[PDB]
């Protein structure tokens, strides 16, 4: 479950 | 006097009215449930609750020409809550089509259809529930969103055989469908600070689009921008 290139996980707002 | 029922309609609050047709002959008129015979009401609703509790789509298709879909049962469950817990994405899509209240709440436990699809482990259903625009945030009596629920149960699924397996898959598919709703993967402008050590490294993150910086676990970041950081370090 790897994070896309140049991004990071956050909550939706 | 009274011939047959031909329609329902939510009046007041969880109170019902039925559209009656007449043998004395006159134009069909609305009338409170509290005001009409037991069986005659029962005879209009039973074909309905049977259909649902067995997710009969065809039937449901017909029993809708003029019917209030969000009729409740004893525990405040609408038709939808049933077809959901049974795992009928096809039904659910149909009653959605009928304007059912996706965000409806029962009165034994306080649940929504997504708490059913969750608890009963129906992924393809949830898939659809969210597709059609349900609100994942809705808590219940236990304070649980639907997701926190899938999290909790999977805590306690067995690990025995391929029977106990399709269960674990199920909860994951749901728990991930749901996550892919709470959580976005937004792009990073810059990574300002480093905390934690080794693998449990937590990075402080600056967003391209705006707003605060925030500690993302080193897992929940990209291997390409985490490197770009510890290189600037050297």
């Amino acid at each position: 479950q790897k994070a896309p290139p140049g991004t990071a996980r956050r909550k939706r707002k | 006097e009274v011939n047959k029922i031909i329609g329902s309609r939510t009046a007041g609050e969880g109170a019902m009215e039925y559209l009656i047709e007449w043998k004395d002959g006159h134009s069909p008129s609305w009338v409170p449930s509290s005001y009409i015979a037991a069986d005659v009401v029962s005879e209009y609703e039973t074909p309905w609750w049977t259909a649902a509790r067995k997710a009969d789509e065809q039937a449901l298709s017909q029993l809708l020409e003029d019917r209030d879909v969000d009729a409740v049962d004893e525990n405040g469950r609408t038709a939808l809550l049933f077809v959901a817990g049974l795992g009928s994405d096809k039904c659910v899509r149909l009653l959605a089509e009928a304007g059912a209240d996706l965000d409806h709440r029962d009165m034994r436990g306080g649940l929504t259809a997504l708490h059913m699809a969750a608890g009963y482990v129906r992924p393809e259903v949830v898939e659809a529930l969210v597709e059609l625009g349900a609100d994942i945030e809705v808590e219940d009596e236990r304070g649980l969103t639907a997701l926190e629920l899938a999290r909790e149960i999977l805590k306690t699924t067995p690990k025995g055989n391929p029977m106990q397996f399709g269960r674990r898959i199920g909860l994951e598919k749901v728990i991930n469908v749901l996550e892919g709703q709470v959580f976005e993967y937004a792009e990073v402008d810059e990574i300002v600070e480093k905390r934690g050590k080794g693998k449990d490294v937590e990075y402080l993150v600056r967003w391209k689009d705006g707003g605060d910086c925030e500690w993302v676990k080193g897992v929940h970041v990209a291997e390409d921008v985490a490197k770009d950081y510890e290189d600037g370090l050297e």
